[PDB]
């Protein structure tokens, strides 16, 4: 869901 | 006092955000007059995405109408109203 | 819902606004780095003077310091502080 | 009032 089109989620900063 | 990092991600990703936009840029046709302001508060798309290869651009626009002091020399001066560009919604799209 | 001629010259004339300013033009000897945000969001000196021949300046200054994420490709990842300049008070001088 | 400062209506007179 971490796609770099979108803002935001920490569980994006785990990777 | 140190600002974090959620709170400094969130306050820089790609929003619209009160910009001061020169009158000139808005309403270049009209050379002959001064504008008192200048410039204007206008909702602008500003900000960052999550990568160098996007830019932060418009999706959604509207018009503000404002009353703006407008001066032509040897002439005097009056207040008309004016309706003014801004962004409501921001998308981060690769540069085309 | 028109905005009265008063609340527009008093929002729009010379002061600090919170501005998005980029990391790479205040640290540009850092070009190893990518940065994430890649900009921060400063009070910076904005907006218009009484007639165009002044220009909004800076006359009292400030550092905040930032977490932001430091990013050597192919080394890893850190969080560490960054100070950035910002503007407290501002004044329309002549250019 | 001066150039300078930001403000009051009676500068717009």
């Amino acid at each position: 869901n971490c796609d770099i089109h979108v803002l935001w989620e920490w569980e994006c900063f785990x990777r | 006092e140190v600002v974090k990092f959620m709170d400094v991600y969130q306050q820089s990703y790609c929003h619209p955000i009160e910009t001061l936009v020169d009158i000139f840029q808005e309403y270049p046709d009209e050379i002959e007059y001064i504008f008192k302001p200048s410039c204007v508060p206008l909702m602008r798309c500003g900000g960052c995405c999550n990568d160098e290869g996007l830019e932060c651009v418009p999706t959604e626009e509207s018009n503000i109408t404002m009353q703006i002091m407008r001066i032509k020399p040897h002439q005097g001066e009056h207040i008309g109203e004016m309706s003014f560009l801004q962004h409501n919604k921001c998308e981060c799209r690769p540069k085309a």
